């Protein structure tokens, strides 16, 4: 047959990866929601490789981010931004992902207050107790709300209630602002 | 390929269907 | 002195700088030759709509055997059906590796030297520049992937940045003088010596340009040059393909398709040889990089700006580098170009933004930014340059296809003649 | 009605195939991942059969690969792959799939360490506690990075908390470079 | 909203159906598979009714074929094969599902040597505990490649671990060589 | 983002809606199937809403069927037929659905014998325990085969073992002989 | 009858082959040319991946008298080509009958799908004959 | 310089907007229109929405030596348009100069995409100069 | 590109195929 | 829209490079 | 359909503009 050549998430080539590590503590969203990054990739092309420990200090509901900063070049209003996620839990907790969007003076923001942040949800491919995958995106506004910040954008994952364990997979997110060239057989 | 289309008339000849009388 | 018809096909496809043999055939002493080639050539699918043509050059020459077997060859014709069997050259084991000169590897991984031969010649002829270092390669064999399938590299068509005065150019040339004085007669003689120099290095640095100097010529036997018997060049334009569903609507895929008729006029073959024919797809160097040289000076002195004649013939060549032209220009690609030059041709623009988008075949990276501090490798086309913006290279980066009609006089008798015993 | 004759992945037609048995001892990113494969096919089309029983020796999470080798040929930067998995385990340990990339100067690659590999997160058709499915494809450069090396793609299975038992199913796939022709009944 | 008129199965009309009663022993693939079916059909439309009782007689885990024979009349090398599966299993088990090829000189095939089978996996739509959903096909060649034998084509459903019980669903599968025409409201 | 226009089923609007209430006695396809309609709409444009009990008086296994009478105007031999539904069961059941085609001299037929219903197979978005939902269609002849008979079509529903239980959810159905017009903001 | 031209990304011409070029070969010298016996050559000498199995006889020095068509190789395993994308008779064994005679199938490869075979055609054949022939009223009636 | 004229379906007669039309708005008498002052008035007065903070003194009775496009409200809200789907100066605040002086974003709503910004085109300019200038010959030789 | 598309005839010159009578 | 395509020759005028010899 | 798509000049009459100076 002829092969598909569209995707709703295209997954960075060879750069702007990063293997997260440790203790992850989620947090309800009327705290600060953690963001496990510090060296944030940025060309709004992100692979973010998580084997961690899923740790409940704090709240026993919540969720933690995934983010990358998002380039705010282009003259166009809004862009669509694109995330792939794969995890899979060792405590059943059910999962649950979705797009965000958050402003910051900070280049390497180590978390964000709830409030700030800008939900975008997502078809969610699967989402039994222990695994979550998906692969889609959605329109964002891209350039900065507020004159002087920095607009990060990046893929949340929450919990109703979750269970202390490891966790492992791959939290993939991009801004199209590049379509990447592809043999396509027939022409 | 204008006539290709068409079944031709076999209009040229004498008369070879006899069915009784007129039938269009 | 009969007729022999070697008309035929040729489907073709190759990358952009390099240059690739499109059709050979071999000759005979004697023979009258005449090739009259007409089809059609197009480059692989653009992502974006249609910007600028690319210059497309055809070329035929003719290369005695001689010039390649040397004196073996003349032994050969003249030891007639004693003659120890001319050699083959050696190829890679792969079935593509013979692609420059127009042919797949036989069976057997050898082809015959004329074929590679030729082919060098050819380049070391015309192709490359004067002062780069002649091309060597003893068989195809040793030849690199990309060189043996796709043909050498040639240089981006002139301009400022790629046609600077030769490397070696002198900037100042030193006379000895005695301690507290100066023979002005040596003076005059040194300045006469030096113009003879000069004019060597500028263009008299082949053997049969310095004997042009003189009013004298040369046969194509005396330096082994191959003989060009036709040069064809044209522009290669197309159409754009509107996009009409829900997303592509307002879309545009550039595709190139220029028609073109090469024709070699009625040629004597005077020695058994070969008449080679290649092509060559070349795309002005554009580049959002470039600004005009005297955007980038800092300090603007009279001798840049002013313009005055009386400066602008007598001073020496300037040596100046990359980052002088271009913002990320390398600062250790050197060139030596000549006075106020930047006062008689302007270069093209191209608004910085087009410097990001993908099917543009501007040069998005200044000339040499991938192949270091290295001149020569500047100035020859670098086809990975363009992998940027094609859809896809299922047929590398151009393609063409042609029929080549080739009549030929010449002694044959006829097959029934050499089938018929008595 | 219409049928829909283009798919995010196409199986190998009659080649390429390999059966897998025996035990699949699971590892950490943090060692050397277990390349399922001996007889590693290349066409980049493969079909590898599983009736293995997965085997918890070395860690109790972790992940194995089928492998497969890429033709650098092409002279286009970058071509899509993509791949088919069914997988049913006796144990529930929630799979997970999705596309890799990695070099090694070997032919046969029998493991491959964590870091030297490179993820593609894909749509997960299903993702229960004792099965995982999925077909989609994703974008990777196919010329070698390091001079030299040999280029495999393929598809990685991981857990959180993997469970000792049997483990059958179909892992398949293919670079594509070549568009398998069908009979499209109004053509 | 505009109706989608393409899919990527299309099940047979009024025709080629059959209901199969009784036991179904699976097997494992190092034996011979029960393709419960004596009553093939094979305009390579089929649709089997299943409302038997999944028995562990043999293995504990293993496989079954539902199979209808491919029209060889056609002068293209390969086309598109769909099926759709809906499978509600009253034992725990996690089904599986998959398209498969094999040859047989015999008409009606009542099992198959699990060596001689080809795997072509597909999206699976569903793939609970209890039950296993897909609608999907594959690109297959459809000529008998030793010389006398019939070429035959279905789907197969497969566990890790079975689980004695009632199974009750539909299998339907068809060798694409026509499209059913239907109303198109504005054509 | 563009937004998508074309869908695979489409819900009636305002029209062909009844309530289902009480119970429901799912029974075997060896007996007579239970059609939990009296108030039989039939534009073919169908919304049943469900809020009753699964009750296990009859069989343990079985399904149950939502109709609606097909309209026979239309001179094309065949049209499709579009159903979306979801429906959350209190007890783990499995269900499992699909739409059907059966012939009845009765206008409103209240059951109809299992040997006289035709299937077809449908995705199944997702099939949990406790949870089975899907939006899809399938092609269906809609001349009544039998001289004198009315066609209906509709979903049913079945289960490998249902368990007596509140069922609450919406079974929409519709044959397409009408795509509802729709602002599109572009046009 | 309808044909497409041998093309082939595998042909090469005979010369381009021979690894010891000879004067015979080469000269193209007349006096040789009308008096030497045919030459019995294999596909191998004329295909890349040529079966070596099949022998012809050709006509001395006919290398010189046509050239072949050429197509680079990289169209080899382009599908949609109706070039030969394997050397003549490669599927046939060593038979030269079986490599002369067109194999249809070496085309199967380039088309979207034959629903109509390969090729197809459709047309009005207008045929008028003059001849004894009795009008059907005659014939129908008796008397 | 590439610019759009800007009509808005916000823009009316002035004369519509007039609350209490008196003899010197509409009589159109000449004595009056060539001897009074200019006449200060807001675009509130010229646009629905608009800003009454912008003040501009015009010409007597000018509203009747022009008259101004029209565009149905309609198309007031229907991306894709390039009219002033704003009064102008909506949002530059109570400041005429920026509303006199384009401003690009006021098109940003019908674009597609500005991959190449707004506008984009590109041509070849053949320029010929004469001029005292020695040939590059002599500039690089030296006798 | 009329005749790209079509190898030419090779009509000119003298005959080249023998191979024992007229074959289409 | 013809010559906008192609960057111009610069013909017109006299010799500009100097690059030791004839190169293509 | 020409001259629809372009806002009319305005040319016929006299001058209506005063600001001042020259402004394009």
């Amino acid at each position: 047959m002829y092969q598909n050549f569209v995707t709703k998430h295209d997954t960075a080539i060879q750069t702007s990866r990063f293997s997260v590590t440790g203790n992850v503590i989620p947090a309800a969203p009327t705290g600060n929601i953690p963001v496990i990054n510090g060296g944030s990739i940025t060309a709004e092309r992100a692979v973010v490789n998580l084997y961690a420990n899923m740790n409940v200090s704090t709240s026993s509901d919540g969720s933690f981010i995934v983010a990358m900063k998002v380039d705010t070049s282009p003259t166009d209003p809004n862009c669509v931004i694109s995330a792939g996620v794969n995890l899979s839990f060792a405590g059943t907790s059910y999962p649950i992902v979705g797009i965000v969007r958050f402003e910051s003076a900070s280049e390497q923001p180590t978390s964000i207050a709830g409030s700030e942040v800008e939900h975008y949800p997502i078809e969610m491919s699967v989402g039994s107790g222990g695994v979550c995958s998906a692969r889609d995106c959605a329109t964002v506004d891209i350039h900065p709300r507020t004159s002087g910040n920095n607009v990060f954008v990046g893929v949340i994952c929450s919990s109703a209630k979750w269970t202390s364990g490891r966790v492992i997979g791959t939290i993939a997110t991009t801004q199209v602002i590049h379509e990447y060239q592809v043999l396509q057989p027939l022409k | 390929m204008k006539k290709a289309r068409r079944s031709p008339s076999r209009r040229k000849g004498a008369r070879l269907w006899y069915v009784g009388g007129s039938q269009f | 002195r009969e007729i022999v018809d070697l008309s035929h096909l040729a489907f073709d496809c190759g990358m952009l700088g390099r240059l690739k043999t499109v059709s050979w055939t071999p000759v005979i002493a004697g023979d009258s030759f005449e090739l009259d080639a007409v089809g059609a050539l197009r480059l692989s699918p653009l992502r974006r709509g249609l910007a600028i043509d690319s210059k497309v050059d055809f070329f035929t020459f003719y290369i005695p055997h001689r010039h390649v077997y040397g004196d073996q060859w003349i032994q050969f014709m003249r030891d007639g059906v004693n003659a120890q069997p001319l050699p083959s050259v050696t190829c890679n084991r792969y079935p593509d590796h013979a692609g420059y000169v127009g042919t797949i590897v036989p069976a057997n991984n050898r082809i015959p030297k004329f074929l590679h031969q030729s082919y060098l010649n050819i380049y070391n002829n015309y192709f490359r520049a004067p002062w780069m270092p002649e091309r060597t390669e003893a068989n195809p064999s040793n030849l690199n992937e990309d060189d043996a399938r796709y043909g050498f590299r040639c240089c981006h068509l002139k301009n400022i940045w790629s046609a600077p005065l030769p490397p070696e150019t002198k900037l100042a040339e030193e006379m000895g003088i005695e301690s507290n004085s100066i023979d002005i007669m040596g003076l005059q003689a040194a300045y006469a010596q030096l113009h003879t120099e000069q004019e060597r290095t500028y263009f008299m640095q082949r053997y049969r340009d310095v004997i042009s100097s003189f009013g004298g010529s040369t046969s194509y036997d005396a330096d082994n040059r191959p003989l060009l018997v036709m040069h064809t060049d044209f522009w290669a334009s197309g159409y754009d393909v509107d996009g009409t569903d829900q997303s592509s609507l307002g879309q545009f895929s550039g595709r190139v398709q220029q028609t073109f008729k090469h024709s070699v006029p009625r040629f004597f073959v005077p020695e058994h040889g070969v008449m080679m024919t290649l092509a060559l797809i070349r795309f002005p160097p554009i580049s959002p990089l470039e600004h005009h040289y005297l955007a980038g000076k800092s300090q603007l002195t009279y001798t840049d700006l002013a313009g005055d004649p009386a400066l602008i013939g007598n001073l020496p060549p300037r040596e100046i580098s990359y980052r002088d032209l271009f913002r990320d220009g390398r600062s250790g690609i050197k060139i030596k170009v000549a006075e106020s030059i930047w006062y008689r041709t302007h270069p093209d623009y191209v608004n910085f933004k087009y410097h990001d988008l993908h099917g543009f075949p501007f040069l998005d990276d200044a000339p040499g930014t991938s192949t270091g501090d290295n001149l020569q490798e500047a100035i020859l086309v670098r086809h990975q340059d363009y992998d940027a913006c094609f859809q896809s290279q299922q047929l590398l980066q151009w393609n063409k296809q042609a029929r080549y009609n080739v009549s030929v006089y010449r002694h044959m008798p006829t097959v029934r003649d050499s089938i018929m015993t008595s």
